[PDB]
């Protein structure tokens, strides 16, 4: 068992736990029993983003970039309720964890996309009658994006949504319209998609690991700009419990 | 002399004392923005040079 | 002489042009490196987020500075004191953004400047010369060391240390008004007394000494021609500029041993600059200038306003603007 | 202007009687003051909580009341949330935790009364700089 | 204590309000403190688990005398002026406090410094004295006269 | 970015006009007779 | 009202308002001005007037605050607005004009009362062509300011004229040196009576 | 050691009494600009980047945010006959502090 | 064009170290 | 077209109540009995459709009830606005004295 001195400094910090092989096991659910996710984990090792055509339309890509902030991108320490339903399914709602990171990647040429990486409030489900948790078990669902800033945010020239000034003051007599997009500070909020395929299962412990695929818009400069659309990939890790 | 000539009135010339003299600094800081100014900087090397 | 010996008596000749010498051997490759770091990365460096909170700040020509704008960015403040070399990055594209240019400018820089100080003792020693000039030099140094690295290190940041641009210099500044109210110290006032007077005494000297050279050319020539290099007698005469001096202020307050004169020339603004390298490198460790906020008081209680408590309104101006974005908690505390 | 007996009398208790202090007991009140509590109370604010302040409105509004010597003597010896609902003790100085906040352990009624008069006489005297924050300075 | 979700509370920035990652991921206490997250002390340290600081030993095992430390340190950090007023520059005077820490730090950097400034001189004037010229250059024997010119 | 657009023309004969002044006085200095 | 008084009354027109190198005519920055917006009156929801605190040339930029006529803060547009007490959408302030081209109107949304506001930190609200000279909204200022600049400038260094010029006059006679054959005793101290003077040894 | 030495003791003197001199010659005009508020305040360039673009950023940009907290936290006591009253929530400030 | 004026600038002054550093007229002792 | 959500909600009963579904938790120190124990026990349980169902929050003694009918005439309720309640803004929203 490692601790603390162990890992720091490594880079073991931002990935989720593993599981060996061997296991590809099963794990029972009992419909009358209440469940839990005590933690779940979300380490992504490939960010994707769509690029934006001249043309408008041709088939956009998602093309890959080059991850600028470091090992700061992992999502864990993740919890919440896991339901049974009437038909079999099991739908994970996430309460509490922590649960985005902001993520910096770059795309060829130089333009930096900055994202918040997250699952806020996802709620996610699997299909109908998952007796067993199983390497055949899958769960989607959708999630919150807020404002990759909050409110309090202020820009280079001190403007902001909850606080700030409202104008550009180093331009005192300028006609204010051109200026409205940047003067006016907007708060987005938007919906994000993710599945979760299950690879494998510890059925003694509870434990199970798998791949991830999320997607999501990303900053927008609080109105100041159009988000990007990134796709993101990785492996995760959860422990389910009785509760 | 000429600064606060130019000025609204002597009290916005420098008042004789340290910490006075200190004020009359950051004043032009915030307000004029005097490290900016080329003029300055010249002095600048001039006293440092 | 074997090849050892050989690039042994090359370095360390008084014959190159320029000389070289065992501190050179270490200061000729550590300049060139932070020289052609900073030149490019002032051009051509993208924007770096210096203060840790995904905010990248412009430095470079080509993003959209001038001269007078640009800088080479401190590194972020998310790696505080850990060395970020090229090779502790997964790309020059991160190493780019965290602000890694900094880092490798600042310690070369540091050390070659360290080496340009020992250079200047060992060729006064090949040259038959006394050997203090480098300890004059010391004074400059330190005050690169006090900004650059001592700071920092005191604030537990590069991020803090001194902008390598001119605005970023001033920005510096600023904040260390408000952070340590640097006015209200001792030792940068000894540093002011330390530059201003520097500038007086050069110019008081530069005019004796030109006010009493001896007539040697006609008027239609410049009298520098009267003076030619390796002469052996002044080319001024001391007792009439010690005679003008002394009777400008009084006698005894006139210098008129040159010797004396020329050592208090170098120990007025070397001493002075000491200290101003000193305030820095002790206000890194947050004691800090003389607070006297509120401290005169009526009969009543009521708080009678003095200079210091404007100076304090200004301060706290620029302390509640200082990095808008990254405090969430109520105190300042590096 | 002076500090005069009238300044110095504050509320004793909730029923209208008050008290007037000593100009040495004023300045005993300054030194404890400073002594036991301006490591975070400096000014009247809470470094380590500043949406509660020392403010006599505030004191007022507090459960039970702490606009009066009673009411502040009482909460250095039995600490309560602004509601009353919890007793703190435990986390803020008071008589009752001077084994954990040994500066308390010296402080007299005397003193505790002396710091209460300070509480209460300080905003009379320094108006909206009491309780004011920086933005006052 | 008032209800905040602390693992879960975006900041400004986008970076968490009170924890975040270090860069190596390790969870540490947001805001400009992300510098000092290399920080160990036994106050803190029963809130650290292997990927550094723990949301669960967090949200439930905070002693009050962790939180009794933290206010207590929070208010005796090493700032203060040269008259010891306690504090940042802009705070009033009221408190007397400036930290040992800074004292001794201070001290021995300018005793320090000046005794490399001694170094440089002593070392200097041994090397001139051993050699000779320590009293200056001999009129009739001028090392540099006997060069050949740079040019 | 809307620079002044005077500005270059400015620069390069603040430059050119003084320094064209320092080079032909130089080069007349040195074809006097040695 | 003639606009050419209500035009005096604006700080656009002020001398101490420009910039060392915000070069050209006062046209190139505020606009070419076209006509007086007229008067305007603020009002909040209890009809009390209001009078916008005019901005002193000394700043660059400027806080909106509005007063009573005496004096009392009655609104303002906030910084931070989580404690906010006097926003305009709080304390329902208008905005009336009376004379020049808004004569007669009254605006009530938030946003263009606002604005105006902003204005009225300038004093008198004017009509700009901002387009024709692709003026860029900042202040220049007039060639009362160019003049007394360029004039001070020169005075101050045609004093240094005035001291080099005085000192060749009155020492011609020393200026490729001084005398090599200079006695020691002339700058001797007691030697001479009176300084420099070779007959009172 | 430095590339360039002096070779003439005349000209070194004489560029000793040029150089600070000079400088605060210099320094001396820039004052009587700020006589008249003929300042070096802004660059236009980078501020009409800046207005339209709220991620561009400079020190320059972040010394006129510290120049517009001094003039509003120091002027109501620094300039008391203007009888300025600046309600708390008009006053800059970054978030916390 | 600003960029360039700048770097031109600067290019020229490390240009003008090398010639009078290089090329300067050589002090002779007379 | 666009708009400011927080200065606009100031011209609601927002800028003149206690809203119970966005206003920042230190609010309720304006009021004798609210804070913290009520105050976090509401803004947990938030948002209200209207103010008296602040009332039918679970494990309320009686004191509580009462202490919350007294208040009710303080409190307001209106649309969750995002922008005020993201980012725990509602537990600490950088604001300090
Ligand atoms: C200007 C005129 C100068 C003229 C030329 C003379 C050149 C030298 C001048 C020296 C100063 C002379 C007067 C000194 C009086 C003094 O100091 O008086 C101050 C004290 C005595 O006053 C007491 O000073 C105390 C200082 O606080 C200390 O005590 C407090 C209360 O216990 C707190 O604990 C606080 O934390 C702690 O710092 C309190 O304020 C007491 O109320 C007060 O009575 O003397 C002391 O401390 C003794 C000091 C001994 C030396 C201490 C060396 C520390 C060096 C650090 C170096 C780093 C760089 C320094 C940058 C400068
Ligand atoms: C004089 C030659 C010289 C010196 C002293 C340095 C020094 C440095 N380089 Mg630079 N560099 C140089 C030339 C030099 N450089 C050249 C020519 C190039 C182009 C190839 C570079 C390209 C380069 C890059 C791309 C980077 C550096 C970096 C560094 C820094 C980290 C070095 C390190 O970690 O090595 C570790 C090596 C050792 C510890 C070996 C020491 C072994 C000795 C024999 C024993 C122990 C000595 C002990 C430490 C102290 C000795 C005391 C002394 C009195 C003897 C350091 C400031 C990095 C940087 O700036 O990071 C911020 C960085 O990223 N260099
Ligand atoms: C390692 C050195 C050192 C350190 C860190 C301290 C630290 C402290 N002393 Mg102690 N003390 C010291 C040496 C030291 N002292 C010496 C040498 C004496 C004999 C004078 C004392 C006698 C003494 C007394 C009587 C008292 C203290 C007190 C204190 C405390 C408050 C200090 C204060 O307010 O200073 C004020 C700051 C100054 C006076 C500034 C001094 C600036 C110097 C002169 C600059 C020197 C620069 C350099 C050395 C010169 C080089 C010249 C160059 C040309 C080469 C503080 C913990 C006080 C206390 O709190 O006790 C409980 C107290 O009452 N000390
Ligand atoms: C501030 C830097 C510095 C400078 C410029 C000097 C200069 C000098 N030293 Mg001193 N020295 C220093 C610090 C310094 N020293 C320190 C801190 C110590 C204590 C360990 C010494 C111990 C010492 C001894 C024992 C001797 C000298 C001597 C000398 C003189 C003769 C040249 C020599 O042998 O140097 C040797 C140089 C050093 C010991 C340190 C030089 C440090 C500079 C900065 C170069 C460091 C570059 C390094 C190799 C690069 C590492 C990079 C890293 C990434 C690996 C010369 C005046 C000699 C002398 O003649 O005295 C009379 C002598 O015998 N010094
Ligand atoms: C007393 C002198 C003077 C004054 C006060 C004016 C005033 C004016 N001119 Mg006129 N002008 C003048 C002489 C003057 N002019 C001369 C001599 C010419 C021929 C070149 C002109 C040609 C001219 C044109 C073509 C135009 C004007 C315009 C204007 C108006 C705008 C001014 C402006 O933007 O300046 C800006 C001022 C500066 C940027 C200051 C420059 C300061 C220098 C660079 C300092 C140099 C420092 C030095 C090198 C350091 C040496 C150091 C060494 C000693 C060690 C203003 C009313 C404009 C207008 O609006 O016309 C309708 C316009 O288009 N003027
Ligand atoms: C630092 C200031 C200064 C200095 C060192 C000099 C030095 C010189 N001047 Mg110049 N001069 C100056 C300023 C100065 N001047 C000013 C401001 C003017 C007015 C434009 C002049 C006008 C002037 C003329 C016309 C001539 C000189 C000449 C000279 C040279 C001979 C000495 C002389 O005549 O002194 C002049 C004497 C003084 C400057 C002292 C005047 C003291 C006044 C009367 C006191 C007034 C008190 C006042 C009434 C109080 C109330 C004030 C009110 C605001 C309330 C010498 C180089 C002469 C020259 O170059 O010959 C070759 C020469 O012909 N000066
Ligand atoms: C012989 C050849 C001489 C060649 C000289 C080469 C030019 C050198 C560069 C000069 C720089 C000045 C130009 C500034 C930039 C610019 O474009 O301005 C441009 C301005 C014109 O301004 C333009 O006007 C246009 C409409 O007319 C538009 O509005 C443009 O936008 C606007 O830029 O040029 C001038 O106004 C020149 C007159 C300036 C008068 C200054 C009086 C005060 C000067 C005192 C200085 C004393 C200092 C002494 C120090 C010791
Ligand atoms: C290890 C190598 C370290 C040095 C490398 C770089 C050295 C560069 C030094 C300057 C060389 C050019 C000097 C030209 C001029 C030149 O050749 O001067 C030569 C001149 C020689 O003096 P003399 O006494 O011989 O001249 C006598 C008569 O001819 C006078 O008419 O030296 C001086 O005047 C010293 C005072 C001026 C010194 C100016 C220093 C400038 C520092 C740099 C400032 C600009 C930097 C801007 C950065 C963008
Ligand atoms: C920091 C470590 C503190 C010291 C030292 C003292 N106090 Fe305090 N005080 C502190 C906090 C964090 C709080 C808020 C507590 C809570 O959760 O409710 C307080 C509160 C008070 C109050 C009540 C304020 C009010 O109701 O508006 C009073 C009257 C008070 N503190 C007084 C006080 C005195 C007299 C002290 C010195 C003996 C003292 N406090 C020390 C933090 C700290
Ligand atoms: C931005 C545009 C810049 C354009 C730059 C143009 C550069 C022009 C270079 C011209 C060089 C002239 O070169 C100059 O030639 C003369 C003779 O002709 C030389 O002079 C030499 O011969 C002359 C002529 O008899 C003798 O009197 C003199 O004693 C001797 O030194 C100079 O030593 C040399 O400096
Ligand atoms: C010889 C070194 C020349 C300087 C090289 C600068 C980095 S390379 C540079 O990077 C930009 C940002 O990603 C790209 O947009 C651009 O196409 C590319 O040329
Ligand atoms: C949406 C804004 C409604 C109110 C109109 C703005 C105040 S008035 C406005 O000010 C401009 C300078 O900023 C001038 O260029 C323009 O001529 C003028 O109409
Ligand atoms: O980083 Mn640059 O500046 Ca030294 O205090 Mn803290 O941190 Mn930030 O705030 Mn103030
Ligand atoms: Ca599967
Ligand atoms: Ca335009
Ligand atoms: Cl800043
Ligand atoms: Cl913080
Ligand atoms: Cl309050």
């Amino acid at each position: 068992t490692l601790t603390y001195d162990d890992i720091v400094g490594t880079g073991l910090a931002n990935k989720c736990p593993t599981l060996d092989d061997t296991a590809r096991g099963a794990y029972p659910i009992d419909s009358s029993q209440t469940y839990r996710i005590a933690r779940l984990c979300l380490q992504p090792t490939t960010f994707l983003v769509k690029e934006e055509p001249k043309n408008k339309r041709q088939e956009a890509e998602f093309v890959p970039t080059k991850l600028v902030t470091r090992e700061t991108t992992s999502l864990d320490q993740i919890q919440g309720e896991l339901k049974v339903n009437s038909d079999g399914s099991l739908t994970f709602v996430e309460e509490d964890g922590i649960d985005f990171q902001p993520v910096t990647v770059q795309m060829a040429g130089g333009e930096r996309i900055p994202l918040l990486f997250t699952v806020k409030n996802l709620v996610a489900s699997t299909q109908p009658n998952v007796t067993s948790i199983t390497t055949s078990t899958d769960f989607k669902g959708e999630f919150n994006v807020p404002s990759y800033r909050t409110a309090n945010f202020l820009d280079p020239k001190g403007r902001g949504l909850a606080s700030g000034y409202d104008s550009a003051i180093a331009l005192p007599q300028a006609k204010e319209e051109e200026l409205a997009r940047a003067n006016v500070k907007r708060f987005s909020l938007t919906k994000g998609q993710i599945s979760l395929n299950v690879a494998k299962v510890d059925g003694r412990t509870g434990e199970i690991a798998g791949t991830f695929e999320s997607e999501q818009l990303s900053d927008d400069d609080m109105g100041a700009h159009e988000p990007h659309e990134v796709k993101i990939q990785g492996v995760f890790y959860a422990s389910i419990e009785p509760a | 002399l000429i600064y606060p000539l130019g000025q609204s009135s002597w009290f916005f010339a420098p008042s004789f004392g340290v910490a006075a003299i200190f004020r009359f600094l950051l004043f032009f800081q915030g307000f004029h923005n005097w490290t900016l100014n080329p003029f300055h900087m010249m002095g600048v090397a001039g006293v440092l040079g | 002489a074997n090849l050892w010996e050989r690039f042994c008596n090359w370095v360390t000749s008084t014959d190159n042009r320029l000389y070289v010498g065992w501190f050179g051997v270490i200061m000729i490759p550590t300049l060139l490196a932070a020289t052609i770091c900073f030149v490019i990365a002032f051009i051509a460096a993208p924007p770096v987020d210096i203060d840790g909170i995904r905010e990248p700040v412009s430095g470079s020509l080509l993003y959209g500075n001038n001269i007078i704008t640009g800088a080479v960015v401190p590194s972020s403040n998310a790696i505080g004191l850990h060395f970020y070399p090229i090779w502790e990055a997964a790309s020059l594209d991160e190493w780019l953004y965290n602000g890694g240019p900094y880092q490798l400018i600042i310690f070369h820089f540091l050390l070659g400047a360290s080496c340009y100080m020992g250079r200047q003792w060992e060729l006064s020693y090949r040259l038959g010369m006394r050997p203090w000039i480098c300890v004059a030099y010391s004074a400059p140094l330190a005050s690169a060391f006090a900004v650059f690295l001592i700071y920092p290190i005191g604030q537990g940041s590069f991020s803090d240390g001194m902008p390598l641009g001119i605005s970023g210099t001033f920005n510096f500044m600023i904040v260390f008004q408000a952070e340590h109210n640097i006015l209200m110290h001792p030792f940068h006032q000894l540093g002011v007394a330390g530059v201003f007077g520097g500038a007086l005494f050069c110019a008081m000297h530069g005019s004796l000494v030109t006010s009493s050279l001896i007539r040697e050319t006609t008027e239609t020539e410049s009298a520098n021609y009267g003076y030619k290099f390796g002469q052996e007698e002044e080319t001024y005469n001391i007792v009439a500029a010690h005679g003008y001096f002394g009777r400008l202020i009084f006698q005894y307050a006139s210098f008129n041993n040159s010797r004396s004169l020329h050592f208090f020339l170098a120990a007025w603004p070397v001493v002075g600059v000491w200290f101003a390298a000193l305030g820095i490198s002790t206000m890194a460790f947050n004691l800090n200038g003389f607070n006297f906020n509120h401290s005169v008081i009526d009969a009543k209680g009521n708080v009678i306003n003095t200079w210091a408590d404007i100076i304090n309104r200004a301060n706290l101006g620029m302390e509640v603007m200082h990095e808008r974005n990254a405090h969430n908690f109520p105190l300042d505390l590096a | 202007a002076e500090l005069t007996p009238e300044v110095l009398t504050v509320p004793l208790n909730s029923e209208g009687k008050t008290i007037t202090l000593t100009e040495k007991q004023y300045l005993e009140g300054k030194r404890l003051f400073q002594y036991a509590c301006a490591s975070c109370h400096v000014g009247g604010i809470t470094k380590t909580n500043p949406s509660l302040d020392l403010r006599t409105e505030t004191l007022a509004l507090a459960t039970p009341p702490r606009d009066n010597i009673e009411g502040l003597v009482d909460y250095m010896k039995n600490p309560t949330t602004y509601d009353g609902e919890q007793e703190i003790a435990e986390v803020h100085p008071s008589l009752r935790s001077a084994d954990i906040f040994p500066k308390m352990r010296n402080l007299t009624e005397k003193d505790l009364v002396a710091i209460a008069g300070h509480i209460l006489v300080e905003p009379k005297i320094l108006g909206d700089k009491w309780g004011g924050g920086k933005v006052y300075y | 204590k008032l209800g905040a979700n602390v693992g879960s509370a975006q900041g400004p920035t986008g970076l968490g309000k009170y924890l975040m990652r270090s860069p190596t991921g390790e969870i540490i206490f947001g805001g400009e403190t992300m510098r000092f997250w290399d920080f160990r002390g036994p106050w803190l340290e029963p809130l650290r688990g292997p990927n550094g600081l723990d949301l669960n030993k967090i949200k439930n095992d905070i002693q009050p005398w962790q939180e009794r430390r933290a206010a207590e340190y929070m208010t005796h950090a090493p700032l203060g002026s040269l008259n010891s007023v306690g504090g940042v520059a802009t705070e009033i005077n009221s408190v007397n406090f400036v930290s040992p820490r800074s004292w001794l730090a201070t001290s021995h950097f300018v005793l320090a410094f000046f005794f490399l400034v001694g170094h440089l001189w002593h070392a200097g004037r041994a090397r001139a004295a051993a050699a000779g010229f320590e009293k200056g250059i001999d009129r009739e024997s001028e090392p540099v006269l006997s060069m050949p010119s740079l040019d | 970015m809307e620079v002044n657009q005077l500005g270059l023309i400015a620069t390069a004969l603040f430059v050119l006009v003084p320094s064209v002044f320092l080079i032909i006085l130089y080069v007349q200095t040195e074809s006097q007779q040695k | 009202i003639p606009e050419k008084l209500a035009f005096y009354d604006y700080i656009g027109n002020n001398p101490a308002k420009g910039g060392l190198f915000r070069t050209g005519p006062m046209n190139k920055g505020d606009g070419i001005a076209q006509a007086w917006k007229g008067h305007a009156v603020f009002r909040n929801k209890e009809g009390e007037e209001l009078f916008v605190r005019r901005m002193p040339a000394f700043f660059e930029s400027f806080p909106v605050i509005l007063t009573d006529k005496n004096g009392v803060v009655k609104a303002d547009i906030p910084f931070r607005r989580a404690e906010s007490k006097y926003s305009f959408e709080q304390q329902g302030v208008t905005v009336s004009f009376y004379g020049g081209e808004l004569n007669g109107q009254t605006f009530t949304d938030p946003p263009t009362v606002k604005s105006y506001a902003r204005k009225a930190i300038f004093g008198e609200i004017f009509e700009f062509d901002t387009e024709t000279l692709n003026s860029d909204g900042i202040f220049r200022t007039s060639p009362r300011g160019w003049f007394t600049f360029a004039h001070a400038v020169f005075a101050l260094l045609f004093f240094f004229g005035h001291i080099w010029h005085g000192a060749r006059t009155l020492f011609r006679d020393v200026f490729s040196g001084i005398d090599p054959e200079l006695s020691p005793e002339q700058v001797e101290w007691g030697f001479y009576q009176k300084v420099g003077d070779v007959t009172t040894r | 050691i430095f590339g360039i030495a002096f070779s003439n003791k005349r000209w070194l003197h004489f560029f000793m009494l040029f150089v600070p001199v000079t400088g605060l010659w210099m320094s001396a005009i820039g004052v009587v600009g700020l006589a008249l508020n003929l300042r070096s305040y802004d660059f236009i360039s980078q501020e009409i980047r800046a207005a339209e673009d709220p991620e561009f950023e400079t020190f320059y940009t972040k010394n006129l945010l510290l120049n517009e907290g001094i003039r509003a936290w120091m002027a109501p006591q620094d300039q008391p006959h203007e009888n300025f009253v600046f309600p708390e929530e008009v006053l800059p400030r970054g978030n916390a502090l | 064009m600003e960029t360039i004026t700048y770097v031109f600038i600067f290019a020229c002054i490390i240009a003008l170290f090398f010639f009078a550093i290089f090329f300067r007229e050589p002090p002779r002792i007379t | 077209e666009l708009v400011n959500v927080v200065d606009e909600k100031l011209g609601t009963a927002y800028g003149e109540k206690i809203d119970l579904n966005n206003t920042n938790i230190a609010a309720f120190i304006q009021y004798r009995g609210l804070y913290p124990t009520l105050a976090k026990l509401i803004v947990k349980n938030a948002p209200y459709e209207s103010v008296e169902d602040v009332l039918n929050i679970p494990g309320l003694t009686e004191r509580q009830k009462q202490i919350l009918r007294e208040n009710l005439e303080h409190f307001t309720v209106t649309e969750v606005e995002t922008a005020l309640v993201e980012g725990g803004d509602r537990y600490n929203n950088g604001l300090y004295k």
